């Protein structure tokens, strides 16, 4: 009985298949596919953010010159200059007239932002993933348990055992080449670590927020302060961290395909609806009921009665029950033409009662499957009016 | 448990003999010793066997190299380019 | 001048190109790939190790049952038992005789050997390979720096700014899925985290050492006791950690292709010689000199005078060196026919000066490159008698 299932990857929807074990009364299945969270596989490859001309302070020879040497800084930019006369405070200090030599220098350092405020470069890989299936199962009416997806891995949460995937839809929304921000995620080539020309995003390019060392091509070029005043032209371009965030790119939460949310988080890609997974559960044998305890409902008959041409559970259709003992009797239509809101209907002695369904077709003609009796509920249905609000329950579209 | 070094073990050295691309080993160990290398060609091609009783063995070494681990003493490794003039 | 050059993967032993830069004088490199540390990307699974079976001391009611309960404890093997008389110093010490109930409970945990002797399954992915290349350069005579592979990064240690690979040779010899045992690698395909059967490898299956909770499907059974006497029957499969120390297959480095050796350190895979690396330095221009210093050796001649058709540097040639200045001349063959010990020969006033070398072909027809002075040493070689001991300096083999 270790229910196959091909099914659908769309996410807030169940998915109530049906177990037709031989011997015992079969058992709906209720499979809600809560989330889709992917979290592929990725590396850490730089920080970026703007950088921090924090200046050090420069020298200022009074009479001849000091020459600079390059220091280990990153982009430790320095020059000597000679020709000032600088005034600070009391005039001038330094009593010559051109050998007055001023040594500026700067190095390129991680702003207090970059901790905190910073855009992430990843290669990105596949990965695995995930998700929070609930299945109100049967008469167990209740598992919700954090899955994955590779065709081998159960999860004995609740009392069922089951193996999902792997898909065969293997779109990762995520590019190869991914930059991060905060929340908004941008599928980017960024250029690498090492290199990122000055202006262009990643002028900075830090392996992560604690490493010291960086890589700055930011063009930081001193110029020499004018006019015998002291002070220390940084002439730079302000950062590919500041642009990036006012002539950016849109976030793959909003440009992605086939329907994905984004997090901060463990990188995953929630919810992301398409193709289908290759389901299989093994169900406790417990849960089962024997066959001979559920009436037989046979001689029955079914009609639609105000069938609507929709996604929300518009269609609806009486049976004429034809029930040998009296209680619960599952349901399920096996053609998928037919999405059905009750996965169980009561039944007393060979009564009748309307359940709630959606289709796709003009005439529906799908089978249902009353706890081991087959029918046809024929019939026709109506278009709606009023179609601005989320998503279907009917994800059944075909020729029709 | 911990990781403490064990004085360990050691088995005999090897005879090392040439012939042509071939390593005819001689050997004659003290107790059963895993034996195995790696033909060092994208073709791996290794061997494995437990010496205990004492064997001349061979190894058909290639152009590019092979090594050698008479057990846990250290791998070995070998420059057999021609010999056949 | 930045000196591009395709280069064998091969770890021990230097590849003396030879700098030709229009203009001023020729320098030669030494440039040895000491060692092919890969470090691929990874991920701990889960460490498994052997069980142990450590009981919980049962319980005795003397009288009437005591109902069992799944405790959480991973594997919480429980039975509750009757008919007992439990043998206990004194006799048996319950006085009745059938309604004597006995709880066996016990459950799987990691033994104290789990924290240090223990198996490690990972899921490799391919990372980025490492070199502490020496080049003992030109008149620098030394740099031994850690560098990568990817073809943008520089590593300005010494002087020399240099940029190698990508490598072509995409063998990553670690598979995608790897065991690893204290040395011993092992690119098994470990069954999965929280699946393994019981006996076969990863019966116990803890993420991390740390981790309390895990994965044990160690088939674990209890069987009452006998003949009324306190004990616990554990009947169980000694561990699939127990099996794989005697049953195992051989280590990675003892079964990999092209040529690795391998570390429980960061995982690297030592020493990888295949394929080629496209290398390229950006030496010190400082370390240059200027053409018009160093003589001029043309109008000279070249021949072997013993050249041994081998690996080891057993190819000689005296050259008729014809000088202008005396000094020191870089050498190198162009061709990669001939690989010679020497990058560098002193010269006196037109002089002769034998180097050593070895080749590949029957008739060495190499140009030899005498700074800035090309010449055919053209001749005839011998086979060696004697090929047992490690690697070659030759490495050229082709069409002879």
């Amino acid at each position: 009985y270790e229910h196959t299932a091909v099914m659908p990857n769309k996410v807030g929807i169940p998915y109530k298949a049906l177990v037709e074990r031989p011997g015992y009364a079969p058992v709906h299945l209720q499979i809600q596919l809560v989330n889709t969270r992917i979290i592929p596989s990725t590396n850490l490859e730089y920080i970026t953010c703007k950088y921090k001309t924090k200046v050090p302070s420069p020298v200022v020879k009074c009479c001849g010159a000091t020459q600079c040497t390059s220091k280990p800084h990153p982009d430790y930019q320095c020059q000597v200059f000679t020709g000032v006369y600088p005034f600070m405070w009391g005039g001038a200090y330094c009593f010559c007239d051109t050998e007055n030599t001023q040594m500026s220098e700067a190095y390129v350092e991680r702003s207090e932002e970059c901790s905190i405020d910073h855009a992430k470069a990843y290669k990105v890989h596949t990965g695995t993933v995930q998700a929070m299936v609930n299945i109100t199962y049967g008469s167990v009416s209740w598992r919700s348990a954090d899955v994955y997806v590779n065709g081998e891995t159960p999860a004995k949460i609740g009392d069922a055992k089951l193996i999902i995937g792997p898909l065969s839809s293997a779109w990762s929304p995520f590019d190869n080449k991914v930059v991060v921000y905060g929340h908004e995620v941008y599928n980017y080539d960024f250029p690498e670590y090492g290199t990122g020309k000055a202006g262009s995003f990643g002028d900075l390019q830090s392996r992560t927020s604690t490493s010291n060392d960086l890589y700055a091509n930011t063009n930081l070029k001193l110029q020499r302060p004018q006019a015998g005043i002291v002070h220390t032209p940084f002439t730079q371009a302000p950062s590919g961290f500041e642009r990036w965030k006012r002539d950016k790119g849109a976030p793959l939460n909003d440009v992605a395909p086939f329907g994905c949310s984004i997090a901060l988080e463990p990188l995953r890609a929630e919810n992301c609806a398409v193709g289908s997974i290759p389901i299989s559960i093994d169900i406790p044998d417990a849960a089962f009921t024997r066959i001979s305890e559920t009436p037989t409902v046979s001689d029955l008959e079914c009609k639609i009665t105000e069938c609507t041409y929709a996604s929300d559970f518009g269609g609806i259709a009486t049976v004429a029950y034809k029930s040998s003992k009296a209680g619960n009797c599952p349901i399920h239509s096996p053609s998928g033409v037919a999405v059905i809101k009750e996965n169980d209907v009561t039944l007393a002695e060979s009564g009748s009662f309307t359940f709630h369904f959606s289709t796709a077709n003009i005439h529906p003609a799908f089978k249902l499957q009353v706890c081991t009796s087959a029918v046809t509920c024929k019939g026709d249905c109506k278009p709606p009016k009023d179609h601005i609000v989320d998503y279907p329950a009917q994800h059944t579209e075909s020729f029709t | 448990p911990v990781k403490a070094k064990c004085i360990a073990t050691l088995a005999p050295e090897p005879l090392v003999e040439h012939k042509h691309r071939t390593l005819i080993l001689h050997l004659h160990p003290d107790h059963p010793t895993l034996l195995t290398t790696r033909s060092l060609g994208s073709d791996a091609n290794p061997t494995r066997q437990w010496i205990e009783r004492p064997t001349t063995v061979n190894f058909t070494v290639t152009g590019e190299g092979l090594e050698y681990t008479w057990g846990n003493h250290p791998p070995k490794r070998v420059w057999a380019q021609e010999s056949g003039e």
